[PDB]
């Protein structure tokens, strides 16, 4: 027996589906989203990492001359300066007074611990869903891993189920981002490339064990100073240290909806948006046929007491006569509340109770028992306390009944103005008929 | 059929060979006013005609 | 000196660029692509390969019943038999006339090989283009590989280029893929868990280490004959066997504007649509400046001959007189002539010689040698072979000037109607104020 149905996307909201089959007894299953997880697609871009300047010893040539020799080298610098006249701890070699050089080298390569802190820029795309769902009904029960996309079955205990894609298309990662051990940021940082120093990405590796390295960072040599061996230089500060202390905000704290974000691999988790379609496929066993069913008869539906919080404030009682007893399966045909329990005992005392949930001032919806209609109506006072810590269990809908107090007085008054209006046009339409007649 | 854009055929185990085509006619350019109609003519034989 | 272009699409095409600045004398780059690349992102979604039965040996139960024990195995059938009487070559066993019971026992499993021969389902979305363009100019000439996409930058001697992304959005992977060795195949699949016997798909596992495996190929045990010992069954046969018979053609055999469909990874090359902008950052040690480079006065261009076909079979001749002998680059300032060559050697004798290649039957477009300009005309005569091997080297346009033959006939003969109607204007005009002074 084929089915259809749509289910909010919350986590650990209890929706439970009635399904009516001509044949046989209603029944009424159990769904529960008790996790969720929003997957992006990423593209590597680059690595940045801080980067480690290399300066190999002076080569101070005595009584002569070197010249610069180019190489490919990232950043790489090379210099020649003349007239040196170094000194050391013993004296003063280069027995030459002013013909003496000094070659001053430099570069800049990849940290040595680069592998272990280093942050990666990714591009983000066309998000993939998937949830875990517990399904329970009759006396199974199960919880299951399932890819909410039109296009995954999965059977729990002879029933095909099929979980349709999701109604929106929204995703909280932008098309750039860089992810940091377990940040992930909304950033858009440069071409490979095309970095600038002293910020993000001012040494770029395509991977994190390419040979490869782009690197501009202003390193900028300078002349010795007079009877001395150093090698000066000066150089721009790491962007990737900078880039730490001015990152600014993230996505974890920053998200919408109220979803975590976590990382390896990238995902948004329990992030509510969204209704989530559901096709099913039962057997023939799920249900029982009516004639085991017990038959109800004259259901009348009363409330006690209600109030429309968020926990379950109202209480139900329903009276009725029956031939046998055994289970039924009860439903609320209307989102305005939300029943705690999907099945009861009747019993041949005539009495069941209920618990349900509502958000509405003055709530009506129809309650079935088995087989049998009942159209409940009350009055509920709101709550006292001002703030709790649990999510609500109603579907949040406000609007009274036409049958509800405010509704009823406006009824009222529209009726008076109504009739006023009435007997002015059927005055007006009689003095008109006379005048005509004459 | 090998239009102007040209096209490749794949023979057995052979590399596939592709071939293209020219803006070959038989009409005349450059002569009488009922010659440069044929010209056009043989290249797209289908808007000469309402253009005319 | 910031520059921007865009440049065609297609493989072998050899595009020049004129920079005209304006301290310094004109220049003019080549820029070809020498081979491109498509890469679609890809999910795998499962694997496909033939099943093998496993059989059991019958357990035959002399004198005794057995029982049948559900087991969690890929479709698992077992089924007991009573009343059996097997017989073996030297006598026959279980001495019990008719008390004895066999148990029979199958299921599926992976084949041995499938970690060999299988093919994949995969979802192909948002491709990613890559090219390798040959650039040279000046003394320069190097092959560079690019992304092609505006976020990557590389430097080719001094000079900054970014190439932009591509002009359209059209990739040949259809939202579902079946790859299979080296070929790609736009199909559907069944969904993981809800294939259908006989058919693709039979045997679903979601990877090929995947120790999970859905099957269904409707394995039917039978009763077995009496007097002997052999298990029947029936079973549909394999479905990526039917596959293999009933694929259907390919993408490498299918595929639009003639781009070659290559597997491992999979990837469309030379797949020529749409056009790729470039931008560039030349240093001041390309050009030249206008002092140095040969003064060009009195220029004359005209045409030896002209024949519309696919390689150069138009030769220019241009004629001036110049102060010194140097280099000049000469550029077509239409797209309805392209030259061969971006520099000439200038000298005191006066006289170049360029080859172009046209597709119109009356071309016009103004060439420029150094910093002269000269406007060029010329009548084209048809190629007499119909068919070569080559790709067209031109642009294709075939609309001609309106100083060509058949656009002077127009003009000569709307200008004789366009006298005569103004003449009846006249006329008319003359007529009427003639009758209305009365
Ligand atoms: C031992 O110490 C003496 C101290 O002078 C060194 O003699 C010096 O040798 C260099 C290299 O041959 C000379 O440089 C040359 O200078 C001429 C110009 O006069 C120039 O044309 C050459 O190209 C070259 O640069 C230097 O002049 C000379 N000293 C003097 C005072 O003339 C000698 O090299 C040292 N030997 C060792 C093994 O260290
Ligand atoms: C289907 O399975 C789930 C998980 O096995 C059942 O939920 C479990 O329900 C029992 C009570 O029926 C929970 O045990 C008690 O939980 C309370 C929670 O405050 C705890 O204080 C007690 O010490 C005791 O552990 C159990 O925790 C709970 N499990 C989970 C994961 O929530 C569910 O009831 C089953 N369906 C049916 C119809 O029973
Ligand atoms: C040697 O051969 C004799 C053949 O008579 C075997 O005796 C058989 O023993 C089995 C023991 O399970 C008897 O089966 C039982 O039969 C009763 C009545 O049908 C049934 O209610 C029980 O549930 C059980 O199936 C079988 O009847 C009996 N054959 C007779 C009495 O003719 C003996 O087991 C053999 N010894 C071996 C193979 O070691
Ligand atoms: C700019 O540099 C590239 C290479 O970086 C030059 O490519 C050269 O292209 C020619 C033909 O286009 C190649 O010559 C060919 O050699 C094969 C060898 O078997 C021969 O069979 C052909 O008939 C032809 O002679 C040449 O190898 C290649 N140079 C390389 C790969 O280094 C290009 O020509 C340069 N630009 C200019 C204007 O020269």
């Amino acid at each position: 027996y084929e089915h259809s149905t749509v289910m909010p996307n919350v986590v650990g909201f209890p929706y439970k589906a009635h399904i009516e089959r001509p044949g046989y007894s209603p029944l009424t299953l159990q769904m529960q989203v008790v996790e969720t997880s929003l997957e992006p697609t990423l593209n590597l871009e680059y690595i940045t990492c801080e980067y480690k300047t290399v300066v190999p010893s002076p080569y101070v040539k005595c009584c002569g001359a070197s010249e610069c020799s180019t190489k490919e080298k990232p950043d790489y610098q090379c210099k020649v300066y003349t007239g040196v006249y170094p000194f050391m701890w013993g004296g003063a070699y280069c027995f030459c007074d002013s013909e003496n050089t000094q070659l001053s080298e430099a570069y800049v390569d990849r940290s040595d611990v680069c592998r272990h802190d280093h942050a990666s820029a990714y591009k983000a795309h066309t998000a993939s869903l998937k949830a875990k769902v517990r399904v329970m009904y009759g006396n199974v029960n199960q919880t299951v891993d399932v890819y909410v996309n039109g296009d995954h079955a999965v059977t729990i205990g002879g029933t095909q189920f099929i979980f349709g894609p999701l109604s929106s298309a929204w995703t909280p990662f932008d098309n750039k981002i860089v992810v940091y051990k377990d940040e992930v940021f909304n950033q858009d940082f440069p071409p490979y490339g095309s970095g600038q120093p002293g910020r993000f990405g001012d040494i770029q590796s395509r991977t994190v064990e390419s040979n490869d390295l782009y690197a501009n960072t202003a390193l900028k040599l300078a002349r010795p100073s007079p009877g001395m061996v150093h090698v000066p230089y000066t150089q721009t500060p790491s962007g990737f240290k900078y880039w730490l202390k001015e990152k600014g905000t993230a996505l974890n704290t920053k998200a919408p909806f109220g979803c975590q974000i976590k990382t390896n691999p990238v995902r948004a988790m329990n992030c509510a948006v969204g209704n989530i379609p559901v096709s099913m496929n039962l057997p023939d066993s799920a249900f029982t046929r009516i004639v085991e069913a017990p038959t109800i008869i004259d259901l009348t539906c009363t409330v006690a007491t209600c109030t429309h919080s968020s926990d379950f404030g109202g209480v139900l009682t329903l009276t009725y006569k029956t031939d046998k007893n055994g289970d039924c399966s009860v439903h609320s045909h209307s989102n305005v509340a939300t029943l705690q329990e999907a099945t009861a005992k009747v019993k041949t005392a005539g009495k069941v109770t209920l618990h349900f949930s509502t958000a509405s001032a003055s709530p009506s919806f129809v309650v079935s028992l088995c087989s049998a209609r009942a159209t409940c109506s009350a009055s509920c006072e709101p709550p006292k306390d001002h703030i709790v810590p649990y999510a609500a269990s109603h579907s949040n809908v406000v609007f009274p009944d036409m049958s509800g107090t405010a509704l009823s007085w406006v009824q009222k008054i529209s009726g008076g103005l109504g009739a006023f209006a009435i007997g002015a046009i059927l005055v007006l339409v009689v003095v008109t008929c006379i005048g005509l007649r004459r | 059929p090998v239009p102007v854009d040209g096209m490749e055929y794949h023979w057995g185990n052979n590399d596939p060979v592709r071939l293209w085509s020219q803006l070959t006619t038989e009409g005349k350019p450059h002569g009488w006013p009922h010659q440069i109609v044929q010209y056009y003519y043989g290249l797209y034989p289908a808007a000469t005609v309402s253009a005319v």
